[PDB]
């Protein structure tokens, strides 16, 4: 018999992107090839397969940086690690490709699957 | 508020 | 021009709530008189303007345990935290009272107002 | 998927 409040979740997601663009309570860097993203890793691993295996392994859950393999394109980082944050995919002609493999590689299948739908329309 |  | 996934927020919403209930990467208990509950600040923050204040604390963002006034009832938190990782309220004309005081001093303000019209229609 |  409980009552729901619409906007909830969404608000709740745009203050984690609040504290993420403030570096507050972020408790993981991740390393793709040079460049450097700090997040929070519950985020991570609501959003992501990938993280969730790493972050509940006994030894990997205690890890303050991530390397990503050498392959992972940091833009198609960024714009994943963007939407984790805020539901909104920067989804272009020219990084269709790296945010696909992106999201393959960090098991986010509702991203690899608009993919697979915007490349099979060209 | 909604009844979910 | 981005594009964006509808169920997205709920969806991490949702696993939050299930890293909750089986206690993983949980960093903080929150005392409430002899009851214990265990939870993600980030979450507590993202809710509660009271532990949004509490974890930006250059001291108090260290403790892994917040001890609550002696004044807030266990129920009425419980029901609480279970709207900040669910975005459903247990509102019942049993506790409603004290669910407005929680809900005021965790200074949440849409709980605090849906209690206000709920008691005014009584 | 929705335009926001
Ligand atoms: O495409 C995806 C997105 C995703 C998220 C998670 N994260 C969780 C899943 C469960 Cl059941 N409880 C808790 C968590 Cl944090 C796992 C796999 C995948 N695949
Ligand atoms: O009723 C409420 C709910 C609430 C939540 C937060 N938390 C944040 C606010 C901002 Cl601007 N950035 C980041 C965070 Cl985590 C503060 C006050 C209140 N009042
Ligand atoms: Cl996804
Ligand atoms: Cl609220």
């Amino acid at each position: 018999s409980c009552i729901q409040f619409t906007r909830h979740a969404s608000d709740v997601l745009l203050n984690l992107n609040r504290l993420r663009s403030r570096d507050i309570l972020t408790d993981v860097v991740i390393v793709v090839s040079r460049e450097q993203f700090r997040a929070h890793k519950t985020v991570l691993m609501a959003c992501s397969g990938l993280f969730y295996s790493i972050f509940t392994d006994q030894l990997k859950c205690n890890l303050s940086v991530i390397n990503l393999d050498p392959e992972i394109n940091p833009e198609g980082f960024c714009i994943l690690l963007d939407f984790m944050y805020t539901s909104r995919l920067n989804l272009r002609e020219g990084n269709i490709m790296a945010v696909m493999a992106t999201a393959m590689y960090l098991q986010m299948e509702h991203v690899v699957d608009t993919c697979r739908k915007f490349i099979k329309a060209s | 508020w909604v009844i979910p």
